[PDB]
C-alpha cells in the first residue's frame, strides 16, 4: 500500500495558522518520503537537529507531529532549540533537546496583498515565558504598569495580540514566510512511522 | 567543553583479527532524547582527507564494510574490527557531537603483527660538489625495518653527536608491510676538515647486537 | 551526490591575509552545515570551527576565537576564509566537512589544502647523488638527495618512472635555517652496477626547476 503521509497538506496547502495558533497534525501509520523535500529547490531555510542527512529516509519513529505557522522572514533565527525574543518566548518555544527538523520558504507571492495584510498574528505580550509546545490562545489583556488592570481593555494594558504588516514592498525581513516544524515522537512503543529504506521496507 | 580521550595511542596487529580502539568521554553524552548514542567515529588515510564509518556509534554508512561495527556504553565506546586488512591501516580518532564544542580524539596510529625484521643499513658520505656550497652532509638509512624502533646515533671519531642529526621515517609500506628511516646529519665544511671517520651506530629490537656502518674520508 | 572542493594553497610570510574556499555542490546542500577543521604537522584534529549556510555561525570553540574566520557570500555555495596576522604555526593542513543538523555527524569532507608561512624566499632545490666502492657488496642500494629547497616538495622520478620497486622517497624534513631537504632511495643488486643508468629526475614546479642527475661511485685516479 502506498500508505504515504501527505507532505502537501502540510506544505503544498494553501491555508495557514498564524505563529500564536501553530496548526499541529498527528503523523502516524504511513512512510515518510523525506528525499521529496530536501531536492526541492524553493525552501530558502532548512536546519535539523538530531537527524542524519544520509540515513534520513531509513529512520523509524513512534509518531511525528507537523507544526505549520507563517512569520516574517528575520524571526527565522528565533526558532531553534534554545533562543530568546518574541516569538520564541511568547508565541512558539522550541525545547532544547528538540528531535526534528524546520523548513521554511518566502510566502511573499501568497500572503501579502496590495497595501499589506494583516490577518496573520502572533502574541506580543505574556506575563511568564512560554513553555516547549505550549500555544497560549488567551485573550487575556496584558499589564503592563503598576495599576491594577482589568475591564475589557485598560490605559497602559494593551490587548496581547498583533498582526503582521505583510506588504510585498516592505523589507525581505518583512516579506512572510511559511514555516513548518517537525517533532519526532520516539518512544518505547510501536514504531508506526518509517522511511521507504529502513529495516522494515 | 567535554574531554574526548582515547585509550591505546599506537596499536599493533596482525591482519585478519580482531582490534579494539575505546574513548573516554567527560560527562555521557548518548539519548539524551532519542534512543541513539550520538558519537561517531572517523579513520583518516595518511595524505588523505578523513571519512566517517558509523553514525551515532550505532549506523554503518553507505559503502562501508559489513565487519566494521562499534558499541558505546555511557561514557565509554569501543569501536571494534572483524578482520584487519591492508586497506584498513590508517590513523583513527572520535568524535563528540552531542555539545557544542568538539574534542575529537588524540589519535590511534595501525601496524600490521608481521614480518618483524632487521633493518638495511647504509651509510652515505656528504657529495663531492657539496664541498663547494661549504656544508657538510651525511646520510644514514635504514630500508625494510619493520618494528618501528629505530633508535640510532652518530659517531665522528667515536664521539656521539645526537644534537646534530635529523631523521625521517616513511609510512608504513603496503608494499614489504616494512618501514625505512633517514637520518641526515648536519656538520660544516671546517670542522669536516679536522675530523677522519665518520660511523653510523643503529641500534635496533631485530639486532641481537647493536651494528655500525663506519666510512673513513679520502677513499 | 554532494561534494566540496577548496583552494587557495599558497607561500606566504607571517603577518600577512589570506583568503581560502570551501566550494560545494549537492541536491540538498542547504541541509550541510558546514565545519573547519586543521591537521598541523603533528597528529591531531581540532575541529576549528562551524557555520551554516543562511542563518549564522554555531559558536567557534574556545581556543580558536581570535583569528576567527568563517564564512560570506552565502548564495553562492562557498565559505571564505577571512583572518589575518597569521601565526608561522598556522600553517597547516585544513578540511571542511558537513552534516544535516547541529549536532550531526561530518558526513562528506573536500580535498583539504595546506598552506606555508615559514617567511623565507622561493629557493632553488641543490640536488647531490649518494654513491656506495668499499662497502658495494649484498644488494647496495643508492640515491638522491635535494637540500636547501624551500617552497614546496614536488615528487623525484626514477629514469622517467622507469624503476618503482623497492624506492623509498623521504618526506621533507626542515632544517634550522627554514628550509627543506629529503631524499630518495631505491635498492639494486650489488652486481647491477653499471649494467643500468640511474638518473633522479627532480621536479620543483614552486621554483620551475627540473634537474636530471645521473649517480654511481667513482673510482681513484
Ligand atoms: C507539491 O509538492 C511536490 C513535492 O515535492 C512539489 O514538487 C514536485 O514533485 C513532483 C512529484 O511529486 C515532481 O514531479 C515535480 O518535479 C516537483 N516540482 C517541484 C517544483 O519541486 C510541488 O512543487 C508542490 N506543488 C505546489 C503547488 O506546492
Amino acid at each position: 500500500i502506498t500508505n504515504l503521509c501527505p507532505f502537501g497538506e502540510v506544505f503544498n496547502a494553501t491555508r495557514f495558522a498564524s505563529v500564536y495558533a501553530w496548526n499541529r497534525k498527528r503523523i502516524s501509520n504511513c512512510v515518510a518520503d523525506y528525499s521529496v523535500l530536501y531536492n526541492s529547490a524553493s525552501f530558502s531555510t532548512f536546519k535539523c537537529y538530531g537527524v542524519s542527512p544520509t540515513k534520513l529516509n531509513d529512520l523509524c519513529f513512534t509518531n511525528v507531529y507537523a507544526d505549520s505557522f507563517v512569520i516574517r522572514g528575520d524571526e527565522v533565527r528565533q526558532i531553534a532549540p534554545g533562543q530568546t525574543g518574541k516569538i520564541a518566548d511568547y508565541n512558539y518555544k522550541l525545547p532544547d533537546d528538540f528531535t526534528g527538523c524546520v523548513i521554511a520558504w518566502n510566502s511573499n507571492n501568497l500572503d501579502s496583498k496590495v497595501g499589506g495584510n494583516y490577518n496573520y498574528l502572533y502574541r506580543l505580550f505574556r506575563k511568564s515565558n512560554l513553555k516547549p509546545f505550549e500555544r497560549d490562545i488567551s485573550t487575556e489583556i496584558y499589564q503592563a504598569g503598576s495599576t491594577p488592570c482589568n475591564g475589557v481593555e485598560g490605559f497602559n494594558c494593551y490587548f496581547p495580540l498583533q498582526s503582521y504588516g505583510f506588504q510585498p514592498t516592505n523589507g525581505v525581513g518583512y516579506q512572510p514566510y511559511r514555516v513548518v516544524v517537525l517533532s519526532f515522537e520516539l518512544l518505547h512503543a510501536p514504531a508506526t512511522v518509517c522511511g521507504p529504506g529502513s529495516h522494515h521496507h | 567543553d567535554i574531554v574526548m580521550t582515547q585509550s591505546p595511542d599506537s596499536l599493533a596487529v596482525s591482519l585478519g583479527e580482531r582490534a579494539t580502539i575505546n574513548c573516554k568521554s567527560s560527562q555521557s553524552v548518548l539519548y539524551s532524547s532519542i534512543n541513539k548514542n550520538y558519537l561517531a567515529w572517523y579513520q583518516q588515510k595518511p595524505g588523505q582527507p578523513p571519512k566517517l564509518l558509523i553514525y551515532w556509534a550505532s549506523t554503518r554508512e553507505s559503502g562501508v564494510p559489513d565487519r566494521f561495527s562499534g558499541s558505546g556504553s555511557g561514557t565509554d565506546f569501543t569501536l571494534t574490527i572483524s578482520s584487519l586488512q591492508a586497506e584498513d591501516v590508517a590513523v583513527y580518532y572520535c568524535q563528540q557531537y552531542y555539545s557544542t564544542p568538539y574534542t575529537f580524539g588524540q589519535g590511534t596510529k595501525v601496524e600490521i603483527k608481521r614480518t618483524v625484521a632487521a633493518p638495511s643499513v647504509f651509510i652515505f658520505p656528504p657529495s663531492d660538489e657539496q664541498l663547494k656550497s661549504g656544508t657538510a652532509s651525511v646520510v644514514c638509512l635504514l630500508n625494510n625495518f619493520y618494528p618501528r624502533e629505530a633508535k640510532v646515533q652518530w659517531k665522528v671519531d667515536n664521539a656521539l653527536q645526537s644534537g646534530n642529526s635529523q631523521e625521517s621515517v616513511t609510512e608504513q609500506d603496503s608494499k614489504d608491510s616494512t618501514y625505512s628511516l633517514s637520518s641526515t646529519l648536519t656538520l660544516s665544511k671546517a670542522d669536516y676538515e679536522k675530523h677522519k671517520v665518520y660511523a653510523c651506530e643503529v641500534t635496533h629490537q631485530g639486532l641481537s647486537s647493536p651494528v655500525t656502518k663506519s666510512f673513513n674520508r679520502g677513499e | 551526490e554532494v561534494q566540496l572542493v577548496q583552494s587557495g594553497t599558497e607561500v606566504k610570510k607571517p603577518g600577512e591575509s589570506l583568503k581560502i574556499s570551501c566550494k560545494g555542490s549537492g541536491y540538498g546542500f542547504i541541509t550541510y552545515w558546514i565545519g573547519w577543521v586543521r591537521q598541523m604537522p603533528g597528529k591531531g584534529l581540532e575541529w576549528m570551527g562551524i557555520i551554516y549556510p543562511g542563518d549564522s555561525e554555531t559558536r567557534y570553540s574556545p581556543s580558536f576565537q581570535g583569528q576567527v574566520t568563517i564564512s560570506a557570500d552565502k548564495s553562492i555555495n562557498t565559505a571564505y576564509l577571512q583572518w589575518s596576522s597569521l601565526k608561522a604555526s598556522d600553517t597547516a593542513i585544513y578540511y571542511c566537512a558537513g552534516g544535516s543538523g547541529i549536532s550531526t555527524p561530518m558526513d562528506v569532507w573536500g580535498q583539504g589544502t595546506t598552506v606555508t608561512v615559514s617567511s623565507a624566499s622561493t629557493k632553488g632545490p641543490s640536488v647531490f647523488p649518494l654513491a656506495p666502492k668499499s662497502t658495494s657488496g649484498g644488494t647496495a642500494a643508492l640515491g638522491c638527495l635535494v637540500k636547501d629547497y624551500f617552497p614546496e616538495p614536488v615528487t623525484v622520478s626514477w629514469n622517467s618512472g622507469a624503476l618503482t620497486s623497492g624506492v623509498h622517497t623521504f618526506p621533507a624534513v626542515l632544517q634550522s635555517s627554514g628550509l627543506y631537504s629529503l631524499s630518495s632511495v631505491v635498492t639494486v643488486p650489488s652486481s647491477s652496477l653499471g649494467t643500468q643508468t640511474y638518473i633522479c629526475n627532480v621536479n620543483h614546479k614552486p621554483s620551475n626547476t627540473k634537474v636530471d642527475k645521473k649517480v654511481e661511485p667513482k673510482s681513484c685516479d
